């Protein structure tokens, strides 16, 4: 996260951390269930074996609980070449257990959602990923509010395909932006004093860019595939 | 112009679908809907979508 704040206590708690064997960050993820992840897909050729934690505000420092993956449900088109479709459900061998700083982002049904979430000003992005494009990951999660961008101003900022599976975020020209490390992260909107999960970190070109936005997954395209992936 | 589910949501705390001409709320998973069919009320504790204070 370029620009934006600190998740002070309690205020970023859906928020989860994909972990290296160096115990390192390398991708978000968003707290669905006690026994599911949502990342991006484009998050599980970024590693090998990989762990996800929960309940980290100051990496630093010591909430937090380190689970072991059962399943990794990625979705079948997937493909770098386009970045469509770039979402993917983890399946924990152990429940996450909710606490201070450790819960669940509501899913939406769709039409509601994209009628009323999707229509709202803003999104709140989050992650340890970097504070501006060359630095290095951040020790503490934050935060930061994402204005929704039209489809329309977003195509013809982007050097790539904006497909209908993705939406755009953030700003045209404010250092305010998500970067490297928050991929597969969490998107939500709120309503009501309600946080609900909205898209996933998928990619940008480059990290608060002029003429440059972020690109995120668009989750109400897949909430049928979300609740497939958690029957099983 | 703006009826039902486009006049504040409906009047509903979450989910607003117009079903027969008339306002019907919902609740996300873990919550259930009050008596007055508006208001959500979660089952237990951690409910999603909320910030946590304890
Ligand atoms: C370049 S590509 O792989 O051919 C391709 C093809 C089709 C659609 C998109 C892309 C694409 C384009 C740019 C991509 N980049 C360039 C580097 C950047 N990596 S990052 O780790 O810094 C992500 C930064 C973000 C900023 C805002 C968001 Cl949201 S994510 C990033 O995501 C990328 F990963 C994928």
């Amino acid at each position: 996260i370029v620009g934006g704040q600190e998740c002070k206590d309690g205020e970023c708690p859906w928020q989860a951390l994909l972990i290296n064997e160096e115990n390192e960050g390398f991708c978000g993820g968003t707290i669905l269930s006690e026994f599911y992840i949502l990342t991006a897909a484009h998050c599980l050729y970024q590693a090998k074996r990989f762990k996800v934690r929960v309940g980290d505000r100051n990496t630093e420092q010591e909430g937090e609980a380190v689970h072991e993956v059962e399943v990794v449900i990625k979705h079948n088109r997937f493909t770098k070449e386009t970045y469509d479709f770039d979402i993917a459900v983890l399946r924990l061998k152990t429940p996450i257990t909710f606490r201070m700083n450790v819960a669940p982002a509501c899913l939406p049904e769709r039409d509601w959602a994209e009628s009323t979430l999707m229509t709202q000003k803003t999104g709140i992005v989050s992650g340890f990923g970097r504070t501006h494009e060359k630095g290095r990951q951040s020790t503490r999660l934050k935060m930061l509010e994402v204005p929704y961008v039209d489809r329309n101003s977003c195509k013809l900022s982007s050097s790539f395909i904006i497909t209908q599976n993705m939406f755009c975020a953030g700003y045209d020209t404010k250092q305010e932006d998500a970067c490297q490390g928050d991929s597969g992260g969490p998107h939500v909107t709120r309503f009501k004093d309600t946080y609900f999960v909205t898209g996933i970190v998928s990619w940008g070109e480059g990290c608060a860019r002029k003429g440059k936005y972020g690109i995120y997954t668009k989750v109400t395209a897949f909430l049928k595939w979300i609740d497939r992936s958690m029957k099983t | 112009t703006r009826k039902l589910c486009s006049l504040d949501n409906g009047d509903c705390d979450q989910f607003c679908h117009e079903e027969q001409n008339s306002v019907v709320c919902s609740c996300a998973r873990g919550y259930t809907l009050a008596d007055n069919g508006k208001a959500c009320i979660p089952t237990g504790p951690y409910p999603c979508g909320k910030q946590t204070l304890e």
